[PDB]
């Protein structure tokens, strides 16, 4: 299994490296979409912008329950891009929602995968069968505490989350 | 409630 990381910014801060391993031999074609983003291998999108992670923001962080992230292509989490030229389909749902470092697929209902992931910082039992689970935060779990410790009930971040650097560690 | 979605966020 592929593993991936992001080094991190909070507030301007550097946080730490949030180190992911992706479950390529239980969905590989979700893990290799994220591996994939992490590189920036595939180059440019269909919306004019690479397909990178890098530079993206967590935009909706609920202390208790997640980390969303992954919209490098508005901003703002309406967009997100996946590498196969569409939204793609939910490839399974054999690995479920276990506890925190748990990576997972944001989508818009079923069949919608892009770019747009969340991080668990808990047990999220009731999104087991809605989402795709392709991964695991192995190291820097601290640096996702942080980032948790500056969301909010809304869902709104007080300090800019960002993902400074990343890429495939092995 | 708790849910992650990409543009209609829900209760």
């Amino acid at each position: 299994n592929p593993k991936v990381f992001f080094d991190m910014t909070v507030g301007g801060q550097p946080a730490g490296r949030i180190v992911m391993e992706l479950f390529a031999d239980v969905t590989p074609r979700t893990a290799e979409n994220f591996r994939a983003l992490c590189t920036g291998e595939k180059g440019i999108g269909k919306s004019g912008k690479p397909l990178h992670y890098k530079g993206s923001s967590f935009h909706r962080v609920i202390p208790g329950f997640m980390c969303q992230g992954g919209d490098f292509t508005a901003g703002n989490g309406t967009g997100g891009e996946s590498i196969y030229g569409s939204k793609f389909a939910d490839e399974n749902f054999v690995k479920k929602h276990t506890g925190p470092g748990i990576l997972s697929m944001a989508n818009a209902g079923p069949g919608t995968n892009g770019s747009q992931f969340f991080v668990c910082t808990a047990k999220t039992e009731w999104l087991d069968g809605k989402h795709v689970v392709f991964g695991q935060v192995v190291e820097g779990m601290d640096v996702v505490k942080a980032i948790e410790k500056v969301g909010s009930s809304s869902g709104r971040t007080n300090k800019p989350v960002v993902i400074a650097d990343c890429g495939q560690l092995s | 409630x708790l849910l992650v979605t990409a543009g209609l966020v829900l209760a």
